[PDB]
Parts: C-alpha cells; structure tokens; sequence
C-alpha cells in the first residue's frame, strides 16, 4: 500500500480589483 | 508497497488586492 | 581597458560576501567610534548585518535596494546570495571558532507574517521571527531567554523594557572567548602600567611572552605597528599599535576595510618579539539605531516597502546589539626580538582566516573600564 | 507498505480584488 501525499500549494492570488470610479466635477 | 496517491488540492489562492482609486473628477 | 585579475581570495563567493558584510561592519564601527571619543568600543557587527540582510527578504525592490547598497551586495554578483549567506554563517559559527552569533527579527504584537517570508528566512538564516505579545514584562523575558539560549548564558540579560511603539526591532548578539595558538604563561602575567594618555596612567594585568613569535609590519604612513596573533579554529587578532601614545586612532580607523585588512595579512612578516597584551573582558548593551540611520539607511524608518513580510505598513524602529568579549592566557600550548607592548590605546580586529570575515572589532582606550 | 504520495495539485486562483475607491474631485 501507500499513503496519500501532502495537499498541494495555495493557488495564485486573485487579480487585483479594477481602478475605481472617477471623481466629482 | 506502491506509492500512495497525490494529495488533495491546495486551498484557493488569496484574495486579489483592492483596485487603484479612480481618475480625478471632471 | 584590460586590467589585472582580482586577488583570488575575493573570487570565492563566500569570501566575497564575507568581505561585503565585513565592510558594512567597518562602516558601522567608524560611526560608533566617532560617536564616542572616550571609553572602549566593542562591536561584533556580523549579527547586525545578518539581521539586516535577512530582513531584506521581505523587502520589495526600492527598499531592498537600499539594504543591498549598505551591505555592499551591489558590488557582488551572485544568483543566490542568501544561500551563500547560509554558507558563510555555518563557517564562522562552527564549534572550533568559539564564536557565538545570533540574529533575530522582532515584530509588533498581532502581526500576520506572510509565510512567503518565514520560509526563506528559515532556510538561509536559521531563525524564526518573534511576534510580541503586548505583555512587556514577559516580552522582555522571552528575548532574554532567547539570547540566553543562543549564547549559552554568556551575555547578561537586559533590564530594559522594549519601547511601546515597536514595529520591527532587529537584535544581533555575539560572544567570543577564543584560544590562543600559543598559550601565554600565567606565571608571567603581572600588573603593569597602561597609559591612558601621555600624562594619565593605570595599572592593568598584562599577559606576557618575552620571546613571542608573530607576524609584524610597521606602517609608516599611518604611524602604527601591526602585529597578528593566531587563534585556534583558524582565526586571528590583528592589533593596531600607534607609535606615539595617543588616543587619536583616526587615521587607522579611516582606513579599515576588508581589502586593507587582507593586504595587511598578505604582507605581514614573521618575527620574534617581546610581546605584552593586557587581559581583555568587555560587554556592550546598546541601541545602534541612529548609527544605522546616517548609514544612508534612514528610509527604513519612514514608510518602507516590506510587502513581502505583510500587508500592514510596517517600519524599522529599533536595532539592538549585545556583545561580550574576552581573552586570557589560555591557549593550545607552547609553539634580536622586537618590542610590541600594548600598554597604550590600540585597535584590535578578530578575523576568520578561512573567509576573512570580521568577527569582532575593538577600540581599547582603557582595559580597566 | 510503500512511500507517501506526491504533493497534491495547486489550488485555484483566488477571488478577484474589490474595485478601487472613487477618485478625487476636480474644478
């Protein structure tokens, strides 16, 4: 037999959020 | 004996950083 | 355009890194010696530079670039400099070196530290970060316990509580009690004068070897004579002894680099000498924070970019150094003459022969203190 | 028996980041 291996690494970090909305005129 | 199986999937990756602030307003 | 080859000694990577970190060490000793015109200066800057270079792991380009510049890494070419550093640290702390040197990174309480930073830190530098608790009495005791364990209880415990506004503290401790290659005979250690200056004098216990054997060199431009004594485990102390009796060591001190020290070791000549060395036992407990600041390192103290450590805006706030240092008659055995009397202000440097690393540096204006 | 297995596979990419805040005003 054999034992299951270790869990894999944590995934890549998510994409960064988009640039926020424009300001007030 | 035979090599055990691969382990379970890794955990989901970290949250994306907050986006940058907007352009200056009109 | 063609040029002579570099000295083969500095072409070894661990030696090239030992010279870089040691040159930071000579820069820091100059600011320490210049910032205090009396008393001894005892200093083992390797533990400080080790703590600095480890912290550069969690530093992002623009401020890791400032730690690399102060550590003379920007002159070195090496794909994996941190693994050469692991190599370097395992040489100079081996058991026959008799040198104990430990570095620690101490963080503000309740800080989540990316393990992207703990992992390399732990492979190259063999240390684990210290997250403070907020209980100041017990935080003090944890570090006094960690220094006590890393230094086999040979440094004293701080009475001082760490400051309330601690973000990133850096601690370097070091201890040395070596073994001469050739013993000094205890029976000829006598009390004799040591001249603090031309007028003032003190009696200190000076070991003696009236037919000693050593490597010697009289430097006529720096107005001092230089002798080199060998230590067990392939180390040596290089003394700097001015001709006049003067506490002005400024021209010697202005010239100390690893390449200057290395050319001395190349050109010293073996002689017989009437040698007297005083007994030396000293301690230092002190914050080197300001000397680092005017080492073009002040940016580390105001919005630095340690994003690979944590997302919290952290900042270097303290740099603490303890050091204890001793020599006595003890050694391994018994293995016209010239005068070499260390009964006046003198510099000494403890050098590792294999890598050329600076392990300790001292300015003895007074072996009484 | 036999040896432990391989490391499991890498997790998925994390949640995208939140949008940035509104920009500054301008006359």
């Amino acid at each position: 037999p054999g034992p299951p291996g270790p869990p894999g690494p944590k995934g890549h970090r998510g994409f960064s959020g988009l640039p926020g909305p424009p300001g007030p005129p | 004996g035979p090599p055990g199986p691969p382990g379970p999937p890794g955990l989901k990756g970290h949250n994306g950083l907050p986006g940058p602030p907007g352009p200056p307003g009109p | 355009e063609p040029v002579e080859e570099e000295d083969p000694f500095f072409k070894v990577p661990v030696n090239k890194l030992a010279a870089a970190v040691s040159n930071f060490g000579y820069d820091l000793y100059r600011l320490r010696s210049s910032a205090s015109p009396t008393g001894n200066v005892l200093l083992s800057p390797l533990s400080v530079a080790t703590a600095l270079s480890a912290l550069s792991l969690g530093a992002e380009h623009r401020t890791e670039s400032v730690i690399h510049r102060a550590l003379y890494y920007d002159l070195i070419t090496n794909p994996d400099i941190h693994s050469t550093y692991k190599e370097l640290l395992a040489s100079v702390t081996a058991p026959e070196k008799n040198l104990k040197s430990a570095s620690r990174i101490v963080f503000e309480r309740k800080l989540r530290v990316k393990s992207s930073f703990v992992a390399p830190l732990e492979k190259s530098y063999g240390t684990r970060p210290r997250i403070l608790t907020g209980n100041p009495r017990v935080d003090l005791q944890e570090i006094n316990n960690w220094v006590q364990a890393q230094m086999k209880g040979k440094i004293a415990r701080s009475t001082r509580e760490m400051p309330s506004a601690l973000s990133i503290l850096l601690l370097g401790v070091a201890y040395f009690k070596g073994q001469w290659v050739t013993k000094f005979d205890s029976r000829k250690t006598t009390l004799q004068d040591f001249h603090l200056d031309e007028d003032r004098t003190v009696r200190v216990p000076m070991m003696s070897d009236p037919k000693a054997i050593l490597r010697y060199g009289l430097d006529s431009d720096l107005n001092c004579k230089i002798a080199q004594l060998p230590l067990t485990g392939s180390m040596s102390i290089i003394f700097f002894l001015p001709l006049t009796v003067t506490q002005n060591l400024t021209m010697i001190e202005e010239s100390l680099t690893s390449e200057f020290i290395h050319d001395i070791d190349r050109e010293l000549k073996t002689i017989q000498a009437v040698l007297t060395v005083p007994k030396l036992k000293l301690s230092f407990e002190g914050e080197l924070t300001k000397s680092l600041q005017d080492m073009k390192l002040q940016s580390l103290f105001e919005s630095p970019d340690f994003s690979k450590i944590t997302g919290k805006p952290v900042k270097l706030t303290q740099v603490e150094h303890r050091a204890a240092f001793e020599w006595n008659e003890e050694g391994a055995g018994s293995s016209f003459p010239l005068d070499y009397h260390l009964n006046q202000p003198f510099l000494f440097v403890l050098r590792d022969t294999d890598t050329g690393a600076l392990l300790f540096i001292g300015r003895i204006l007074d072996p009484s203190s």
